[PDB]
């Protein structure tokens, strides 16, 4: 992360897809070097639904550039998040911050 | 504000430290700023130029 | 070795012209048999030629002394 | 005028398992910044220490790649272990193997107990698993040498390193992290030109404080021999 | 750039610098004092040049 | 050409009906294989990689 | 194969050969020069600041 | 193995004078070169021990800014001249010399009444020019035993004059690349050194580590 920053780099790197972000809040049921496994809060669950969101890490692919493209998880496991929180970093994102 | 910042981590707010020669190890004769700036790797690697 | 070249340019006075002289006495060590008249201080051929028109002992006018002073010897020398 | 008066190692002020404070005391006029630069020179740049330069994951085949169970990529477990610091007492290499099963952090503290090799950090995380039935083993080589060596260097001279799944590390062998030293005055008897030098040492707690002023000012006085001939 | 800065800052002289107004048998005991510590390089001194 | 025909008539040696066209890693590149993919058309049969 | 005796022939084969460095845009003469060069580790070619 | 270092080979020293040398050691360890180079360097100008003209009383003279009739330069320049002037002291820390002389002409060090323990480097030494023929110049200079140099400033009938003690004139190191056979990031180090006549350069170079290797004499596992 940068030390001096201005204040736009989560949106960057959230507006950007390269995060990945809860779309429900949950509690993370599994966290793994490739995937989240979200279990989501009674109270944003529709009826009839299990209730668990599933989150595949993009995993040492290569970009337009030939950079590499890595998503790594910011979250423990049984640790809580809410909704739009970071649940992954992408390349050059720390803790949901944009890092040059 | 940031010489304030300065003074509440206990650094010369003047942003400027004395700094030693690694190689004789005398004093360079003014102070130096020091700090941390973030810098960029950009993608004109030399290793694709040469 | 060879830094500069300007004390070869005072013998022979032109620059254009010491390249040619060089370069002929240069290939007169080079692919031909003959041996430096300077101490070969681990040097190629331009920069011995070159060390030897900066003592003067070599120029237009003595290669071609040289060459026609080989040139009559050797054709005289058959029967 | 012509005798000199010679500093002895007076005292080690063990602040910490990794930092200390030696004081060679009494030193002449100039002579505090002459061996103090020398000595933080030489302990900043020559002294040595066991580093991890080879692992062995037991499913993986590269570093750009997942063990399932384990929350971190294979890169930055090697990364983690990079800074594993070890002293091996009457080696210059050994392998360490670590096994852990069952959900929590994977530390220094569960590699196999050998006894020619002391882990001085055992909370070191190396990773985690964060599945029950997941399982890590590692055979871990350590080695003894000096300065930094990258595993660029190291590829390709031959090594019979026929194993794909043998992971190379870049071996930072130095375990001196930073050296200061400072010339203050010395108390003594009847002199008052007389300074102390003390040398402030942050370490990775794998080398003597002592021992590494004895090994720097051996190097000293061995790259001195040249001068003290001089034919 | 760098050049012209070193030149510069080691020809300008200061009014009250260390070792000022000494007599210097020429340029090596300038260099000897400079490397010293005993006099600064903008002190202001009377040297022997040849 | 008749010398290398000649060379061939000493020491006995085949000539190659093939061509190596392999692919290589480019020059001054050092890295890992982290990935293969093969793609064969239909009616090309599949290879044990594949 | 980059023997260990190519690099011991190569320092003699550069030893007072002069090589050309250009920079684009060669708006004047002096933007060709000749240097002897010298064997170096880096990718980067090592301009002497003065030029 | 770890312990074991480069040590240098090439040793080329080149005489450039008498007392100016060009001592070349190759190959360094990485770093060494700026290590050995640095410690020489500090303290071949700073302790090395010499003696050396500490002050000297001249008759007329009362003060450094004064001026002396019959005589080329003044005060200043006779001070000048007697700092430069390099001397060996065999048995004593202490001597005074005496100069006497009366004329015209250079006022030489071959003039300065030879004492038995007292050696002078150079004797064609100018001290001061006599211009008159009636003139005469006679001073006592005290030669004190010491180590570097001792400005008088610090120090402060008799005129101070600066001690050059140590016998070191010049020394200047040079850090250049060397390479070993696959191993192409080690030291060339090039000393540069002058002395006073007294000692030549690489008996100074010999004495200057001699000074260092005794001082890690406490440390070193022999």
């Amino acid at each position: 992360k940068p030390l001096v920053g201005t204040g736009m780099e989560r949106a960057v790197a959230v507006d950007s897809g390269v995060t990945a972000v809860a779309k429900r809040g949950g509690v993370v049921q599994y966290v793994d070097a490739s995937r989240i496994v979200i279990k989501v809060n009674e109270d944003e669950m529709y009826p009839g639904e299990a209730g668990i969101d599933i989150y595949n890490l993009t995993k040492y692919t290569r970009s337009n550039q030939n950079t590499c493209i890595n998503q790594m998880p910011c979250v423990s496991l049984g640790e809580p998040v809410e909704r739009g929180d970071v649940l992954a970093d992408g390349p050059s994102t720390d803790l949901g911050e944009l890092a040059l | 504000e940031i010489k304030e910042l300065l003074k509440l981590g206990d650094l010369p707010t003047s942003g400027q430290i004395r700094l030693y020669d690694g190689r004789t190890g005398e004093q360079f004769e003014r102070p130096v700023t020091v700090g941390y700036m973030y810098m960029l790797k950009l993608n004109h690697l030399v290793d694709d130029k040469m | 070795a060879r830094v500069t070249v300007q004390d070869a340019v005072e013998k022979i006075g032109n620059r254009f012209d010491l390249v040619l002289v060089a370069a002929r006495r240069a290939r007169q060590m080079q692919v031909g048999g003959k041996d430096p008249l300077v101490p070969e201080e681990n040097d190629k051929t331009t920069v011995i030629a070159l060390r030897e028109i900066e003592e003067g002992l070599i120029n237009n006018q003595i290669l071609d002394v040289r060459e026609r002073q080989e040139q009559q010897e050797q054709e005289a020398a058959e029967l | 005028v012509t005798e000199f008066l010679k500093p002895r190692l007076v005292d080690i002020e063990q602040v910490s398992s990794t930092h200390a404070k030696v004081t060679l005391e009494p030193l002449e006029r100039g002579f505090g910044h002459t061996l103090g630069n020398a000595l933080r020179r030489i302990l900043l740049s020559s002294m040595p220490g066991c580093a991890v330069t080879e692992v062995e994951i037991d499913g993986v085949l590269h570093e750009y790649s997942t063990k399932e169970g384990v929350q971190e990529d294979i890169l930055e477990i090697l990364l983690n272990l990079k800074g594993l610091a070890v002293r091996v007492q009457g080696k210059d290499e050994v392998i360490l193997t670590l096994n852990k099963s069952g959900i929590g952090p994977v530390t220094a503290a569960d590699i196999t107990h050998d006894g020619d090799v002391e882990i001085v950090k055992p909370q070191h995380v190396i990773c985690h698993l964060t599945d029950e039935n997941a399982s890590i083993s590692m055979r871990i080589k350590v080695q003894r040498g000096r300065g930094y060596v990258p595993a660029s260097t190291r590829i390709h001279s031959e090594e019979d390193e026929r194993p794909i799944g043998r992971l190379l590390v870049d071996a930072c062998y130095s375990p001196v992290e930073r050296i200061a030293y400072n010339v203050e005055a010395a108390r003594v008897e009847q002199r008052t030109d007389l300074d102390k030098l003390v040398i402030e040492m942050e370490t990775n707690g794998t080398i003597d404080p002592e021992e590494a002023i004895r090994r720097a000012a051996t190097i000293l006085a061995e790259q001195l021999e040249a001068f003290v001939d001089l034919r | 750039q760098d050049v012209v800065l070193g030149l510069y800052y080691m020809t300008r002289d200061c009014v009250n610098a260390k070792g000022e107004g000494m007599v210097l048998t020429g340029p090596k005991e300038a260099e000897r004092l400079y490397r010293s510590g005993l006099a600064s390089l903008h002190a202001r001194v009377k040297v022997r040049i040849t | 050409t008749p010398e290398e025909k000649l060379l061939r008539a000493i020491f006995g040696e085949k000539a190659s009906d093939v061509k190596d066209s392999s692919l290589r890693v480019p020059n001054g590149v050092s890295g890992t294989v982290i990935d293969v993919q093969v793609f064969t058309r239909d009616g090309v049969e599949k290879d044990k990689r594949a | 194969r980059e023997e260990a005796v190519v690099w011991d022939i190569l320092d003699e084969v550069i030893r007072e050969h002069p090589v050309l460095l250009n920079r684009a845009p060669t708006l004047h003469r002096l933007g060709i020069q000749a240097f002897e060069p010298v064997l170096i580790e880096g990718k980067a070619i090592q301009l002497h600041p003065l030029v």
